[PDB]
RNA sequence: AAAAUGUAA
RNA sequence: UAGGGGAUCGAAGAUGAUCAGAUACCGUCGUAGUCUUAACCAUAAACUAUGCCGACUAGGGAUCGGGUGGUGUUUUUUUAAUGACCCACUCGGCACCUUACGAGAAAUCAAAGUCUUUGGGUUCUGGGGGGAGUAUGGUCGCAAGGCUGAAACUUAAAGGAAUU
């Protein structure tokens, strides 16, 4: 989205979903961010350490965000094994 | 009206109108 | 029966991006289907593929992402002469700057900006975007 | 026909919430208490908001009321919440079956293994 | 004497946000109407028509009025303003204050090329209210707002210059026409496009880092 | 219906009206002189801001 | 991310043991739980504990991650975990809503009942299904505590436990405090038993 | 329009079903698309119950029940029978209490 | 398909049904079946003219109460005699 | 059990 | 149509009451008929008012037929063996429950979904309502009727769902 002398038009960037690669906009009342602390040593999760994580309108509607949950959890290294992707 | 009796008007009527025409045959 | 076999592979598509899949399955496949597979991820639209080699016709699983939204088909094999590809863009293309209509040509199974280069021309497949 | 409306019930209610450690169950002393803490408009309206609450206090001194409390009785609530004096982890260790023995043979150990019959 | 509630509300109070663009960053829902003139001091009017609603009594009748206005500017931003009051008067008063609560951003580039300045739209949308509607196809510039005086005048204040649509039903209807067109401006940002295909990093949220000046007394 | 009713009102209102005439009214000029009356008699000098606009008020 | 010693214990898990909040439901099993150890014969399952304690381990990453530890919205249905919902908010300083929840404590700002949360927690995800719309028109997490028989519609995490009630309800909390201490609070080690009483949660008669 | 997804009584697997007598009126109703309530009551009434075995022999008898089945044609079971109707919600209800 | 065939030799099939589907149209009807060419006070015409039979007094209907005020006419082209509507205030006395 | 009807205001 | 049979109920008809009238609604008798043999007739709110095949989008329980497992039970003479039932699972099914982010005029429907993000293959019909499924010809039929199927003229409404 830009022009002829390069430069970035067309106001308004809006986001989108991690489990779904589906743009997050503004009438979804029903879209969560999750704010995942990252924590250290002796605890500590930090006010300002947070992992975000997409999970939109639909998938809420249907109850789907378990699913991806473990997904997302998974990989990063949070969720020491509990969820399988191979079925 | 109940389309039953509409449908029992023209069928004696046509049949009347039948025997009608065999008076000119 | 079973008539055109990319419009099928397609149907399970439509439905599997309307709930959010990250995965699908398709049969029975035919050497069509496997060129077009390439068209989308050519420009980015969709992941890679891995076609399951059985003794029938064949099975396909394409890991899907979500970039992709419509994909399907034009039903029958029309005849095109340079000047439909100038008139289909305006014909269900959402815009001017992005989107492909692939078809099928004598050199291969491309689109037409492509068949553009080499002025080459045939039948016709479906519409992406 | 003679029932209390919204006014009645209302006022009756504020002043029991605030003023409990007082009022008694005699009609002359809650009527003239009303008169001592609140100011009213008539003395037919008065007499009304008096009667009540002597009905109210009859089914207080029985243990909880329906609606109403003062924080004072959550203390009370903590007294009389340990009851049974005996117990009812006695009797044996576990009662099972055939198919539970083999759920402790996976992961428990506190956790003794009883064979039973059951017909389906 | 506006004074609000909520941390949403107070946070806009203290001037930590002066862009609509971060409500509509998170997803975040309207509450007050008085926030959102804070954010757009620009906002204009333009009353469509009203048509009085009547309802039946033991005793007769007792029709109100169903004044349809919409709100919004010559940019990106519009309003949905539906009141039914007693009278006229209320009804225009209280109407925008609903228009208020329903603000949505839209979307249009150009036709097919890339100069500068957005004058035309981006891709092909659509919305749909009972029995109607409302397909928006980008036109090249010079020409027009190509629709009905009703919807013509709505993307006026939408900041919108060339469009083409075509309808398909009953349209004869103010409020199905106009409902159906606030659906197909909502899905410019709900088709995804090449331009837009980069991963965003989703920042974190303002009620959160001001969520503590905002929070109680 | 009626095939044959009553044709004595042929033109009958029509006459029994009063007679009133047309007087010489003022001149009004032909072409482009008239449209240069109409975009200030309703944009430049405006009309009336009342309200809305109106070129044939009311008897006020 | 890992911590350090937050991983499999000994005692942590025998204690869920003297809870029964490994046994399973029955005829009903909602699609999206399929977390189990092992299929328990009679019409019955099997919970994972393993699983069990990343699922609270997880949503109490983002407890602890809210501004303000007071916006936090402890609702029960439950009569069995009121007392435990009273206990939460009064470690922590978070607002109880046990008994009667009323529709519009989320939304309707003119009530005394409103409160904007940044975490919303569930103890019966079944009948609590107005507190489900009622942060799904807002933007904000909803947790709830299902079995196998609760459906998960409009929630993030759906941790497997036990809502037939009990000592379930109180056990869950319990440990929940324990956690948001644990990670920037006034908690130390592993090697820590907590002074706290867990047959002060749970209910009592009559 | 239509109300019901059985429209009269259920119609769905077959096509065609034997038409039996009302019993009131004898209005010939479909089999399954008609009404039968079990009348599992008593020989008598609550009262001359122990004057029968007062004049019968035997140690306290036996004391028999009769059980019969009620077919109506519809207008019979609502001229003041199992009926009273439903609302919209309370139609779909199929709890005998 | 959703009802009909994308068949590319199937072009007469769609070519046989459009024509039976035309003869349900009132003007496609009367247009190809030469209803003035048969019928009809006007014979490929938009004007005509007749003699004056004599003069009528037609009334009106609902939801009204009055009278029309009309006359009688007679086609030259064909000899038909017919009816017309007399406009304006009077004007009887100018007809005869 | 029986118990119909409605002039331009 | 023609034979046989022909209890019962019962178009017609008869008849006592009923009404102002009663050739209806109530009672009673009873011709054809209701059954079968050989020919017909070929229309039904003949409906799931939903054509035929093909694929996918849903949590679950009932339940008929075949199938596979279970150191489950019953039969006992005896471990048996089958047969019966229980539970997991499965195709072809007969339907249902709660939703449907979907679609739909609404009611609603896992189809009436995958329809402006417009195409799997294919059949037949309607195009405001009347007039009128009427006319003429034709055509099958013993007849009744069936099938195909108009015109003149008329009018601004007919109509469907739903809230007070």
């Amino acid at each position: 989205m830009e022009n002829d002398k390069g430069q970035l038009v067309e106001l308004y960037v809006p986001r989108k979903c991690s489990a779904t690669n589906r743009i997050i906009k503004a009438d979804d009342h029903a879209s969560v961010q999750i704010n995942v602390a990252k924590v250290d040593e002796e605890g500590r999760a930090i006010p300002g350490e947070y992992v975000t994580y997409a999970l939109s309108g639909y998938v809420r509607s249907r109850g789907e965000s378990d699913d991806s949950l473990n997904r997302l959890a998974q990989n990063d290294g949070l969720l020491k094994n509990v969820w399988s992707y191979s079925r | 009206m109940r389309a039953k009796w509409r449908k029992k008007r023209t069928r004696r009527l046509k049949r009347k109108r039948r025997k009608v025409r065999a008076r000119s045959k | 029966t079973r008539s055109s076999v990319l419009a099928d592979a397609l149907n399970a598509i439509n439905n599997a991006e309307k709930t959010g899949k990250r995965q699908v399955l398709i049969r029975p496949s035919s050497k069509v289907i496997i060129k077009f597979l390439q068209v989308m991820q050519k420009h980015g639209y969709i992941g890679e593929f891995e076609y399951i080699d059985d003794h029938r016709s064949g099975k396909i699983v394409v890991q899907l992402n979500g970039r992709l939204n419509k994909c399907g088909v034009i039903s029958p094999r029309f005849n095109v002469k340079i000047g439909d590809i100038e008139k289909w863009t305006a014909n269900l293309l959402p815009a001017r700057q992005f989107g492909y209509v692939i078809l099928t040509t004598s050199a291969g199974i491309m689109d037409h900006e492509e068949a553009r280069r080499k002025h080459v021309s045939g039948k016709i497949l479906g519409f992406v975007y | 026909g003679r029932v209390r409306t919204k006014t009645v019930k209302r006022a009756s209610k504020a002043l029991i919430e605030r003023y409990y450690p007082k009022l008694t169950l005699d009609f002359q002393t809650n009527k003239r208490l009303c008169d001592e803490i609140a100011t009213i408009q008539s003395k037919r309206l008065r007499n009304k908001i008096a009667g009540y609450t002597t009905h109210l206090m009859k089914r207080i001194q029985k243990g909880p009321v329906r609606g109403i409390s003062f924080k004072l009785q959550e203390e009370e609530r903590e007294r009389k919440d340990q009851y049974v004096p005996e117990v009812s982890r006695s009797n044996g260790v576990l009662n099972v079956d055939n198919q539970t023995s083999d759920l402790v043979k996976s992961l428990g150990l506190k956790l003794p293994l009883s064979v039973i019959n059951v017909s389906a | 004497g506006w004074v609000p509630v909520t941390k949403l509300g107070r946070l806009v109070k203290a001037g930590k946000i002066t862009t609509i663009e971060e409500i509509f960053l998170h997803s975040l829902p309207v509450k007050e109407f008085q926030i959102i003139d804070t954010l757009l001091p620009g906002l204009q009017d333009e009353v469509m028509n009203i048509k009085p609603v009547q309802k039946q009594t033991r005793a007769g009748q007792r029709t109100r009025f169903k004044a349809v206005v919409v709100v919004g500017d010559s940019n990106g931003h519009v309003g949905l303003g539906i009141k039914t009051a007693k009278e006229v008067a209320g009804a225009i008063r209280a109407g925008i204050i609903i228009a208020k609560l329903s603000v949505i951003p839209i979307r249009r580039g150009y036709w097919g090329t890339n100069l500068g300045q957005p004058h035309s739209l981006a891709t092909k949308t659509t919305g749909k209210c009972g029995s109607v509607t409302v397909r928006l196809i980008p036109a090249p510039r010079g020409s027009g707002i190509v629709a009905s005086p009703a919807v013509k005048k709505l993307l006026q204040l939408a900041g919108v210059e060339d469009v083409y649509t075509q309808s398909n039903g009953k349209t004869r209807t103010l409020e199905n026409t106009l409902k159906a067109a606030f659906v197909a401006i909502g899905n410019t940002y709900g088709f995804l496009t090449p331009n837009l295909w980069a991963e965003q990093p989703l920042p974190v949220s303002p009620l959160d880092i001001y969520s503590d000046e905002a929070s109680a007394q | 219906a009626k095939v044959h009713g009553s044709l004595a009102r042929a033109g009958k209102v029509k006459s029994q009206t009063p007679k009133v005439e047309k007087t010489e009214k003022p001149k009004k000029p032909k072409g482009r002189a008239y449209k240069r009356l109409l975009y200030t008699r309703r944009f430049v000098n405006v009309t009336l801001v009342n309200g809305k606009r109106r070129m044939n008020p009311g008897p006020s | 991310s890992l911590p350090a010693t937050f991983d499999l214990t000994p005692e942590d898990a025998q204690l869920l043991l003297a809870a029964n909040t490994h046994l399973g439901a029955r005829n009903v099993q909602v699609h999206q739980e399929p977390y189990v150890f092992n299929a328990r014969p009679d019409g019955v399952h099997v919970i994972n504990v393993g699983k069990t304690w990343e699922k609270l381990v997880l949503a109490a990453r983002i407890i602890a991650a809210i501004p303000n530890p007071e916006d936090v919205v402890a609702i029960s249905s439950r009569t069995f975990g009121q007392r435990a919902v009273l206990k939460f908010a009064a470690h922590t300083g978070a607002t109880p809503i046990a008994g009667r929840f009323t529709p519009g404590s989320f939304t309707n700002y003119i009530t005394r009942s409103f409160k904007e949360p940044r975490l919303v927690i569930v103890t019966d995800p079944r009948s609590d299904a107005q507190a489900i719309k009622e942060a799904s028109y807002v933007n904000i997490p909803v947790i709830a505590l299902t079995d196998l028989d609760s459906p998960s519609e409009f929630v993030d995490v759906a941790i497997p436990c036990n809502n037939r009630g009990k000592h379930s309800i109180g056990l869950i909390w319990y440990l929940l405090a324990r956690e948001v201490l644990r990670l920037r609070g006034a908690l130390v080690d592993r090697t820590q038993p907590w002074s706290i009483m867990p047959d002060l949660y749970f209910y009592r008669d009559p | 329009p239509k109300k019901r997804a059985s429209n009269g009584r259920n119609k769905k697997g077959r096509g065609h079903v034997k038409p039996v007598r009302c019993v009131n009126c004898s209005k010939s109703i479909p089999k399954d698309k008609a009404i039968k309530r079990m009348a599992i009551r008593n020989i008598v009434e609550a009262a001359a119950v122990r004057d029968l075995s007062e004049a019968s022999v035997y140690p306290e008898y036996a004391l028999p029940k009769t059980y019969n089945k009620l077919h109506y044609c519809v207008s019979c079971a609502i001229h003041a029978r199992i009926v009273r109707v439903r609302s919209r919600e309370d139609r779909k209800n199929r709890a005998p209490p | 398909g959703k009802g009909k065939p994308r068949g590319l030799n199937s072009a007469r099939k769609l070519r046989v049904h459009r024509r039976n589907n035309r003869w349900a149209e009132n003007n496609y009807k009367k247009r190809l079946l030469g209803t003035a060419f048969k019928s009809s006070p006007f014979g490929g015409s938009s004007h005509a003219k007749g003699i004056v039979l004599e003069k009528l007094g037609i009334e009106s209907k609902q939801p009204n109460s009055a009278i029309r005020k009309c006359v009688r006419v007679q086609l030259i082209k064909n000899g038909k005699k017919v009816t017309a509507f007399v406009p304006n205030d009077g004007c009887l006395n100018f007809v005869d």
